[PDB]
């Protein structure tokens, strides 16, 4: 039908920077 | 049918200007590889050969290499990227003379652009260095600490300038409102020897501080009117146009 | 026995006109 | 090195706006303020805002 | 049966306008890969050849390539897409001459759209800039701190304006009802140097503040009635009609 090292942590810890990404205008 | 035009050093390097409504004639000679170079950052989508086996194809980024590999290699290539659709008429040459080794697509629109902004930048820089047609105020008095004393102070109606000698430290500059409170203003430093600090306002009363020494500057020729800045820049010689469109 | 201070209301004594000259943008 | 000193505002530049809405911290909300001076580029040659 | 027309540069590039009630003649020779244009943002559903083995079909998004791989292949293609169904009558040409490298389309209703809209937008912008039929009230008083007083103030029955000189600082503008409460009105800035603060109302009393400096503005010619906003926009010359339909 069909188909189909790191010693001195404290000072070194605080001096860790934050780097913030710049932004581009729209 | 655009005919590639050769360079003046060798005939094997030819240039062709793009056309959306014309196909490119390429007379491939036997035994050579032909380099087809796309637009910088052209993104490859798909090709199509009149004979997959008459020609050998290899691509890397915007680089294409084509080579005869069968007898009577006379077919067409329709290589399509995001931006356009190239059309090549691949006709194999029999006497192996007049080869091309690279083909170049100069785009007159893009060249026209690149020429434009360079001239524009030159004109802008020239206009900035012109710096003509301004008045200068010198009616300024100072009170208090003279050991932070600038050697000269003035204003051009849009910016206010202070000049310090070589041996002094550059203090911080503060804005005084009518009431007496202080506040911040952006500052920039200019000059051959960085001995001029410029602030982005003209105001009746300036305050200069350094540690526990405070100096006050009176602008005694205050102009409430000022010169409006229609040109959108620091100098009236240059406009600021909107590239973004939309 | 206290509440938020209110911003200074300007005085109502030396009332004067604002437009000492006619504005340019009016085309007049 | 900075790319273009005319279209770029460096970190730490002072945007000196004036507050619009009165601020009450009892509930978290939003603010709104409007600038009062043109913000020049770090080169001091272009109005950017 | 439509026939594509030759372009003015090379006869292998031809255009024909889509027509829902007729078929399109495609005349392909052996060994050429013709590239059908499908219009941007069209969604392919399924196709159907008269002889599935006669021509080689390959689709990459909206690109369609056709190439014969059978002698004497006189068949048809029926591609159903997002909106329209294309009708082709493929015919082999035994001369291997006068091929078509591609088939690109022209859509009538679309062009009827864009050409109309460009004129409409140009007319609208012209109407806004060509402002006519307006009156201005210029009677405004100040009281308070004149250090931040605007140099001019007026209204046009719909918008109230303020103008500040070059060296002043743009304050905030507050709605004042009869009782004495202060409240906010939206403001926009217009003008060549952005020196015109425009609020969107008319009111007998305005309030101007900047930090601890305050100034009041009285409208000595308040109109209770005003001109009704029957045009639906900031001008008497532009309507505001509904694309929404529904």
């Amino acid at each position: 039908l069909t188909a189909g090292g790191g010693g001195g942590g404290e000072l070194a810890e605080k001096l860790q920077p934050m780097r913030l990404s710049g932004s581009s205008a729209g | 049918l655009d005919v590639p035009s050769s360079s003046r050093y060798d005939h094997r390097i030819r240039y062709v200007t793009y056309n959306p409504a014309d196909v490119v004639q390429v007379d491939t000679v036997l035994g050579v590889a032909t380099h087809i170079m796309l637009e910088e950052g052209e993104q490859y989508l798909t090709h199509a050969f009149g004979d997959s086996e008459a020609y050998a194809f290899a691509r890397k980024g915007r680089h294409i290499f084509i080579k005869p590999q069968a007898e009577l290699a006379n077919t067409n290539l329709i290589v399509v990227t995001d931006r356009r659709s190239y059309k090549f008429r691949l006709q194999m040459r029999n006497d192996r003379n007049g080869a091309m080794y690279e083909l170049a697509f100069r785009y007159p629109d893009t060249q026209a652009r690149q020429t434009r902004e360079a001239n524009a930048r030159a004109a802008v820089e020239a206009a900035f260095e012109q710096r003509v047609g301004a008045y200068y105020n010198l009616k300024y008095m100072m009170s208090g600490d003279k050991d932070i004393a600038p050697v000269n102070a003035w204003d051009d109606g849009r910016f206010t300038y202070f000049k310090f000698s070589a041996n002094a430290d550059l203090p911080s500059i503060y804005f005084v409102d009518a009431e007496g409170n202080e506040s911040l203003v952006p500052r920039t430093t200019v000059g051959s020897s960085n001995n001029i600090i410029a602030v982005h306002k003209v105001n009746p009363k300036w305050m200069i501080r350094l540690g526990n020494r405070a100096l006050a500057i009176f602008n005694e020729a205050y102009d409430p009117n000022g010169v409006p800045n229609d040109t959108g820049t620091a100098s009236p010689a240059v406009r600021r146009v909107n590239k973004g469109g939309n | 026995c206290a509440s938020a201070p209110k911003p200074k209301q300007p005085s109502d004594f030396n009332r004067e006109p604002v437009n000492k000259t006619v504005p340019v943008e009016i085309q007049r | 090195r900075l790319g273009n000193r005319d279209m770029l505002i460096t970190q730490g530049t002072q945007l000196d706006c004036v507050l619009e809405t009165r601020l009450v911290t009892t509930q978290p909300g939003m603010t709104t303020c409007h600038l009062t001076r043109d913000v020049y580029s770090t080169s001091g040659r272009v109005v950017l805002l």
